DNA sequence: GGTCGGCGCCCGAACAGGGACTG
DNA sequence: GTCCCTGTTCGGGCGCCG
């Protein structure tokens, strides 16, 4: 097969990211996948001559012996829309990373897909290898693969037209409006398919409005925190008004205080309940600029989000509950989080999502690998929040 | 013999051209050594001579070498390695002895001439000229940015096809070090041993029998291994009388260095005596505490000290145990008093921090340098409680967790040194702070207004808005009772406090916290500021008189 | 004395990010 | 924007190994 010439941005040198370290079992398994990778001519030795390096690790899918490779090729992707597949009933998601093996990649860019295996406790220098074929994981991937997969899935659409199938890295998202059960059946008539070449709910997705505490008594303290959230909110919404509210307050007045609400207040106060219901006027998505998600951890498994793009145009705000035991495990929240909300991201817009994680970059860094489960990595960047905003998108 | 193995293809960067530095006042006996050297080199093919098409030419010197005995040529290519391309290093860490399975039989050895044993590519020899008070190397030269990586690499293509066909033979591969441990009887394993020794000398390298250790304590890698125990080779210290920054310097490292196996070695005194120098040679007085600091750790480095090797059957111990001023000692073992190994975390990550924060990031260091060198990560025995870790990941707004643990009642316990109610104090006076400070002047205020008539507006000069905005919460401190409720407009304060610190490199947020340890209740409430809200609108109106509008 | 690479620690310099401020 | 404060990284010195 004839190979595409593939180059850098230009004034961009390849990726120079340091391999992290791995455990027992995660090294294992990329050893064994590697040697076969190996026998099979995807991947080939290289020693230190090249200078370009993009960490590696594996993953452990629910309930099967198999262990999956993972690139982290963000450095290099960067260096290099069914909009109603948010409206079908099911929607499944499968790898099909394993076909970008049978193309062959651009000699001259086998370089920059370079990566080194550690070793435990350094009983052996790095064991370096570039890739022959294209990588699970890479931006380019799919659009060299592209031709081919539209001629392998002509034939299915072509049968099933009330079907819905997206690509998006190594994924492949078929949605339908289907029974569960008739959808799993019509998603096994896929899999045989491709095995001829060689579970989620988009319905059920919501947003969490920001919502106003309703009360009998009212105290100085709870309405200099209602003023305090409704002035930020007016941010969003411009309709807020808090000029009652406040005037309530007028003077120096004791925190544990009882103020009445006056008829006007009141008033204001019910108006203000309408507008946070009124969607977002004026946000629209920017393909051209990033997406942004922030994540507000507000304890008891509870963990609110908002993908947007612009400050305050919020294009969606979520939450996303789990377990409230004794025995939360934080960052795994957060991970599972993060990766729930990328699904979203890539269904509504089909872009990954740049995060804002509310955790020591060590922390996060040290586990998140131990709870991962997508083909996909998202960018991400480390934040020291004031629970002001928490306290904003509370419940 | 030179190596057979293919040259590793090596360029230099993009318009850069060889080094032409000339050599330097060299002393004979180095000079003798040199041509001893140089020319049974270039009998061995090693180095040859060159003319003078080559423009090219490198300083060179030698040094003694661990021996004594014999000299090591080293080169100083700082021009050329600047100019010779970029590398991927694959030394990516060292090996711990306590990452050592427990072996029937062992074997340490050492290359013969190990860098003068790899073929340098022929197109980039030219750039390794040097001349002897004229030649080239064949070979890789010491000095050179790329002689290690490219070194490395090679010893493991090399060894691939020994371990591949000798899985259950062990070999920790560091430069051209080689432990090798197998589980096989004394004789076939000098068996498999001499077996190696051939693999490796078929690829031209040399294992000199001078340094093939054949009976325990292999001495590897700076330790000492015996058959069920390893230990570091003796630590001395600097004793001077007048210390340097670099007698401090190497003090510190000699310190951390022991702090592997050496429990309780503490450094942050001595290392504050750090801050703020220029060159190594300054001499600095000892403060008392620095003073007494190193007396604990020479008293710490007189004991008899060894760790274990690792079983995978049993499970990993970490254990941590607290020092002062963000110091903590942790030891990991698999058996009780049966120390794999020990450590030391003091980093100081943050303006302000709490003992829990501290525990927490040494958790995280612990479990990535177990895994470095186990692959696994420890169950832990921390000093805090259970109702102490709850509280803090329940009510802190970060992402937090630690692995598998349990409480040991090990003095000084962590705790949480206060706490701020969640909702206002019924009877409690409500102080609205405000600071404010001019950007030209640097003059400011800070005060409060009480809901009970009194106001304080207290100035500040060469001071900061979030600076005064500190201020009037520790005046409201200082003047309010056990039981006090502060609304404060400066988010920047309220997200230090309610982090609950302990320590904090401002003085005024130390002092901030000797005071809410000394309160029974405090409510810390926020609220927009510049919003006529009562009576955040009187303060800032009290403090911007003056140096504001 | 004077070279190289890796890792550790520790410090300081140079960044990036975000909140409060002036007329 | 400027100023202020927090965080991260990167490079400098020592240590340790070859
Ligand atoms: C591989 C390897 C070796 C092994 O050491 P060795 O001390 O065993 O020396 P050797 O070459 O093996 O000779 P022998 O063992 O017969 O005495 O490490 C390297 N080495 C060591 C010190 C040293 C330095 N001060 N600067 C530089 Cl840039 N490289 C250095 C090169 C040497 O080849
Ligand atoms: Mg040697
Ligand atoms: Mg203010």
């Amino acid at each position: 097969i004839e190979t595409v010439p593939v180059k850098l941005k230009p004034g961009m040198d390849g990726p120079k990211v340091k391999q992290w370290p791995l455990t027992e079992e995660k090294i294992k398994a990329l050893v064994e996948i590697c040697t076969e990778m190996e026998k099979e001519g995807k991947i080939s030795k290289i020693g230190p001559e090249n200078p370009y390096n993009t960490p590696v690790f594996a993953i452990k899918k629910k309930d099967s012996t198999k262990w999956r490779k993972l690139v982290d090729f963000r450095e290099l992707n960067k260096r290099t829309h069914p909009a109603g597949l948010k409206k079908k009933k099911s929607v499944t998601v499968l790898d099909v990373g394993d076909a970008y093996f049978s193309v062959p990649l651009d000699e001259d860019f086998r370089k920059y897909t370079a990566f080194t295996i550690p070793s435990i406790n350094n009983e052996t220098p790095g064991i370096r290898y570039q890739y022959n074929v294209l990588p699970q994981g890479w931006k380019g991937s799919p659009a060299i693969f592209q031709s081919s997969m539209t001629k392998i899935l002509e034939p299915f659409r072509k049968q099933n037209p009330d079907i819905v199938i997206y690509q998006y890295m190594d994924d492949l998202y078929v949605g339908s409006d289907l029974e569960i059960g008739q959808h799993r059946t019509k998603i096994e008539e896929l899999r045989q398919h491709l095995l001829r070449w060689g579970e989620l709910h988009p319905d059920k997705w919501t947003v969490q409005p920001i919502v106003l505490p309703e009360k009998d008594s009212w105290t100085v303290n709870d309405i200099q925190k209602l003023v305090g959230k409704l002035n930020w909110a007016s941010q969003i919404y411009p309709g807020i008004k808090v000029r009652q509210l406040s005037k309530l307050l007028r003077g120096t007045k004791a925190l544990t205080e009882v103020i009445p609400l006056t008829e006007e207040a009141e008033l204001e106060l019910a108006e203000n309940r309408e507008i946070l219901k009124e969607p977002v006027h004026g946000v629209y998505y920017d393909p051209s600029k990033d997406l942004i998600a922030e994540i507000q951890k507000q304890g008891q498994g509870q963990w609110t989000y908002q993908i947007y793009q612009e400050p305050f145009k919020n294009l969606k705000t979520g939450k996303y509950a789990r377990m409230r035991g004794a025995h939360t495990n934080d960052v795994k929240q957060l991970t599972e989080a993060v990766q729930k909300i990328t699904t979203e991201s890539i269904v509504i817009w089909g872009k990954t999502p740049k995060f804002k994680l509310p955790i020591q970059k060590e922390t996060w860094e040290t586990w998140w690998t131990e709870y991962w489960q997508a083909t996909w990595i998202p960018e991400w960047e480390f934040v020291n929040t004031p629970p002001l905003v928490k306290l904003w998108y509370q419940l | 013999p030179i190596s057979p193995i293919e040259t590793v293809p090596v360029k230099l960067k993009p318009g850069m051209d060889g080094p032409k530095v000339k050599q330097w006042p060299l002393t004979e006996e180095k000079i003798k050594a040199l041509v001893e050297i140089c020319t049974e080199m270039e009998k061995e093919g090693k180095i040859s001579k060159i003319g003078p098409e080559n423009p090219y030419n490198t300083p060179v010197f030698a040094i003694k070498k661990k021996d004594s005995t014999k000299w090591r040529k080293l080169v100083d290519f700082r021009e050329l390695n600047k100019r010779t391309q970029d590398f991927w290093e694959v030394q990516l860490g060292i090996p711990h002895p306590a990452g050592l399975k427990k072996k029937k039989s062992v074997t340490v050895l050492d290359v013969g001439d190990a860098y003068f044993s790899v073929p340098l590519d022929e197109d980039f020899r030219k750039y390794t000229a040097f001349t002897i008070p004229r030649y080239q190397y064949n070979v890789l030269p010491q000095g050179w940015k790329g002689s290690p990586a490219i070194f490395q690499s090679s010893m493991t293509k090399i060894l691939e096809p020994f371990r591949k066909q000798n899985p259950d033979i062990v070999i920790y591969q560091y430069m051209d070090d080689l432990y090798v441990g197998s589980d096989l009887e004394i004789g076939q394993h000098r068996t498999k041993i001499e077996e190696l020794r051939q693999h490796l000398l078929r690829w031209g390298l040399t294992t000199p029998d001078k340094k093939h250790q054949k009976e325990p304590p292999f001495l590897w890698m700076g330790y000492e291994l015996h058959p069920d125990k390893w230990t570091v080779q003796p630590i001395v210290l600097p004793e001077k009388d007048s210390w340097t920054v670099n007698d401090i310097c190497k003090l510190v490292g000699k310190l951390n260095w022991a702090s592997q196996i050496y429990p309780g070695i503490k450094v942050r005194q001595l290392s504050k005596l750090l801050r703020g120098t220029k060159a190594l040679t300054e001499v600095i007085p000892l403060t008392e505490e620095a003073e007494l600091e190193l007396a604990e750790n020479r008293e710490i480095l007189k004991e008899p000290v060894h760790g274990v090797y690792y079983d995978p059957s049993k499970d990993l111990i970490a254990e941590i145990q607290k020092q002062g001023q963000g110091q903590w000692t942790y030891q990991i073992y698999q058996e009780p008093f049966k120390n794999l190994k020990t450590g030391k975390y003091a980093r100081m990550r943050g303006a302000h921090t709490n003992d829990v924060k501290q525990l927490t990031e040494a958790v995280q260091k612990i479990t990535t340098e177990s895994i470095v060198i186990w692959g696994k990560t420890p169950k832990f025995k921390l000093p805090i409680q259970k109702e102490t870790w709850e509280t803090w990941w329940t009510e802190y707004w970060q992402a937090t967790w630690i692995p598998e643990w349990e409480f040991v009642n090990t003095p000084p316990l962590v705790k949480l040194w206060y706490q701020l109610e969640k909702e206002p104090i019924v009877g409690a006076e409500t102080f609205y702070v405000d600071g404010a400070a001019n950007r030209e002047t640097k003059l400011g205020k800070a005060g409060y207004v009480t809901n009970r008539g009194r106001q304080k507006v207290v100035t500040l000069t060469d001071t900061t808005n979030q600076k005064t905005e500190l201020q009037a919460i520790y005046l409201a401190l200082q003047d309010s009772g056990l039981e006090v409720n502060i609304v404060t407009d400066s988010q920047y304060a309220l997200g230090i406090i309610q982090a609950q610190p302990d320590q904090s490199e401002s003085e005024l947020v130390n002092q901030i916290i000797e005071q809410l340890i000394k309160k029974e209740k405090v409510y810390l409430a926020w609220v927009p500021a510049h919003k006529g809200i009562g009576g955040n609108e009187q303060v800032d109106k009290l403090v911007s008189a003056g140096i504001r509008k």
